[PDB]
């Protein structure tokens, strides 16, 4: 039921948007995180976010020396979601007049 | 913190403010932090908290101060660039609703059966009415 | 159950309209027509 939420709550929500994958690490304690973009009104794109051998995280935008790495993290999609409902009020008012 | 045009009050104030908050402490809970206060990307959310200074329920309004981790210390401060009133603000349900959607589940069924009783008795009283009237009607027709 | 109340309140008035214009369609069609009839008879009465 998450279709209902806006966006914004979901992309301010880090422990909801850790549920849209599962982690396999490589070594011991190795972590990873997921870096949300809003991408429409309705829908948003998720990176990685995933630690090396050097207890340092990298990501798409990741640099050494200045120089981007492009390691080639993958950005998954998730779409389809609604305002939230601030309009209950006004639509049964609109609804039993118009009943009326 | 957020300002005044970037508040959905319905989704703040549908609940009472009394509960908003620890009765034993004060601060307010975690999940209302980032509905009242802007923070950066990667920002550790554990770090940041809102203390209760003033407050009305029958106003449905709550005043507050922001307290968060110094960097250089095992210790809390203030944030003084949080706002025009620096480190402290107030927060209001802009207009006066409530539960009002519950008896309107009520309500709305039973004006519409008073309305539809109503309607029919209206046309059904005289339809019946007519129909005597047509059938006297014929029946004069036919005796005269 | 229990997740449908916010859609009842979409559900049922429209239900209520669709009904309620049917009946109204249906009442009123045969209203104009006993009308036109009652009409015509009465002409016809009339000039027989």
């Amino acid at each position: 039921n998450l279709v209902d939420k806006t966006v914004d709550e979901i992309i301010n929500t880090p422990e909801i948007l850790n549920s849209f994958f599962r982690f396999t690490p490589a070594f011991e304690d190795q972590k990873a995180t997921l870096v949300a973009t809003k991408q429409s009104d309705t829908s948003l794109s998720v990176s990685p976010r995933i630690q090396f051998l050097d207890g340092n995280f990298y990501d798409l935008n990741s640099t050494i020396a200045g120089v981007p790495l492009n390691i080639g993290f993958p950005s998954r999609v998730f779409a389809g979601f609604a305002a939230l409902p601030a309009w209950v009020i006004p639509v049964s008012v609109g609804s039993s007049v118009g009943i009326l | 913190f957020k300002p005044g045009n970037q508040i959905d009050f319905n989704r703040l104030f549908t609940l009472p403010v009394t509960e908003l908050f620890d009765p034993n402490t004060m601060f307010v809970y975690d999940q209302y932090v980032p509905l009242l206060v802007n923070l950066p990307s990667g920002f550790d959310q554990a770090s940041i908290r809102l203390k209760v200074i003033s407050y009305s329920v029958e106003n449905q309004t709550l005043g507050v101060r922001l307290e968060f981790k110094d960097p250089q210390t095992q210790q809390f401060i203030p944030v003084l660039n949080a706002s025009s009133t620096g480190p402290q603000t107030v927060f209001q349900p802009f207009n006066q609703w409530a539960d009002y959607v519950l008896p309107l589940i009520v309500t709305v069924p039973i004006v519409v059966i008073i309305l539809s009783v109503t309607l029919g008795l209206t046309i059904g009283i005289p339809m019946h009415r007519n129909k005597k009237a047509l059938q006297a009607g014929f029946d004069l027709s036919n005796k005269k």
